[PDB]
């Protein structure tokens, strides 16, 4: 289908504590295959896909120095921050950063990605047209202007339509095996009495690739939300994903509920029944 | 592949 | 600016008694990143935990993996304690095999 890649970078200042702690980590679609800590040892970006590591010595060099400088730049702009929002050196704020690029079926470009935010909220964000930016207050207006000064919009659309997509691209080739895999959800259902009136049933999906998936119940053929609870998607460990969604039904009243499972590695979407 | 930018780039 | 983390305790397959297992505490939905996650057995903090590398959701919302090779019995009860700034005290969820 369609694929994506984004890194996504938090920068915290630390008062009192030393220095900013900063830390990126790169996914594909939903595998994380890098990461690099400010306060780890290494002081590289290390792999954790199996598939980056047939990359060569260049390419650790280059991304360890790029993000490196990502993070110089990051530990710059919070103290910037705290000036633009007249805020104390004894508070400790967040930056967050997040870009990457989609690309469709076929491989080419669908569209590009570059935000950021400042203690959790938007700050400024290239807009899709990849041109202009949208700014969330003065403060970020501030910042607009010197990067339409900068011509800086140039260089994210370069790097978002060129490097962005070819090395996506490149990824999903090397990864092939793993990254253009569907795992289906193997599902069950479980069944516990809460008393003599009424029962849980509980509709689980586990061992899922990729995480988007849908848990709906219905009550004779009726999508039903009342007195259901459904979970977060959540990672098992091992790459894969597990969800599940319970019912509190009458007691007796089992088989007119019905649990229904779309997931991308279904041919057909799944019904079970108690 | 991350982000290749000029020194300055993205400087609040 | 201030989100309080949810939780989620769990093992990596349907627990089997006598069989090797991952002990998984997924936090997600919080803000700020600081925060402690220990997994308990019987009450005792486990020493050997590993964790995922810090990451958020479109939101902005921080999440974290935490987790621990174990065997279930039927004696041993696992719990996740989670301290973050949003919480007075840190919350203790206990580990149910079918949630």
């Amino acid at each position: 289908g369609s694929h994506s890649m984004r890194y996504f970078y938090t920068s915290v200042s630390r008062p009192g504590r030393g220095e900013p702690r900063f830390i990126a980590v790169g996914y594909v679609d939903d595998t994380q295959f890098v990461r690099f800590d400010s306060d780890a040892a290494s002081q590289r970006m290390e792999p954790r896909a199996p598939w980056i590591e047939q990359e060569g010595p260049e390419y650790w060099d280059r991304n360890t120095r790029n993000v490196k400088a990502h993070s110089q730049t990051d530990r710059a702009n919070l103290g910037t921050l705290r000036g633009y929002y007249n805020q104390s050196e004894d508070g400790s704020h967040t930056i967050q950063r997040m870009y990457g690029c989609d690309v469709g079926p076929d491989g080419r470009f669908l569209r590009g990605y570059q935000q950021d935010a400042y203690d959790g909220k938007d700050y400024i964000a290239l807009n899709e047209d990849l041109r202009s930016w949208t700014a969330a207050d003065m403060a970020a207006q501030i910042t607009q202007r010197k990067w339409e000064t900068a011509h800086e919009a140039e260089q994210w659309r370069a790097y978002l339509e060129g490097r962005c997509v070819e090395w996506l691209r490149r990824y999903l080739e090397n990864g092939k095996e793993t990254l253009q895999r569907t795992d289906a959800p193997k599902t069950h259902m479980t069944h516990h009495a809460v008393s003599d009136h009424e029962a849980t049933l509980r509709c689980w999906a586990l061992s899922f690739y990729p995480a988007e998936i849908t848990l709906t119940w219905q009550r004779d053929g009726e999508d039903q939300t009342q007195d259901t609870e459904l979970v977060e998607t959540r990672p098992a460990g091992d790459g894969t994903f597990q969800k599940w969604a319970s019912v509190v039904v009458p007691s007796g009243q089992e088989q007119r509920y019905t649990c229904h499972v779309q997931h991308e590695g279904l041919p057909k979407p799944l019904t079970l029944r108690w | 592949e991350v982000f290749n930018a000029t020194r300055f780039a993205s400087v609040y | 600016i201030q989100r309080t983390p949810k939780i989620q305790v769990y093992s990596r397959h349907p627990a089997e008694n006598g069989k090797s297992n991952f002990l998984n505490c997924y936090v997600s939905g919080f803000h700020p990143s600081d925060i402690e996650v220990d997994l308990l057995k019987n009450g005792e903090r486990i020493e050997k935990v590993e964790h995922s590398d810090l990451s958020f959701s479109k939101d902005w919302s921080f999440y974290l993996l935490y987790y621990t090779e174990f065997t279930p019995t039927e004696k041993d009860e696992y719990a996740c304690r989670v301290n973050h700034v949003t919480l007075s005290q840190p919350k203790i969820v206990k580990w149910d095999r079918d949630m």
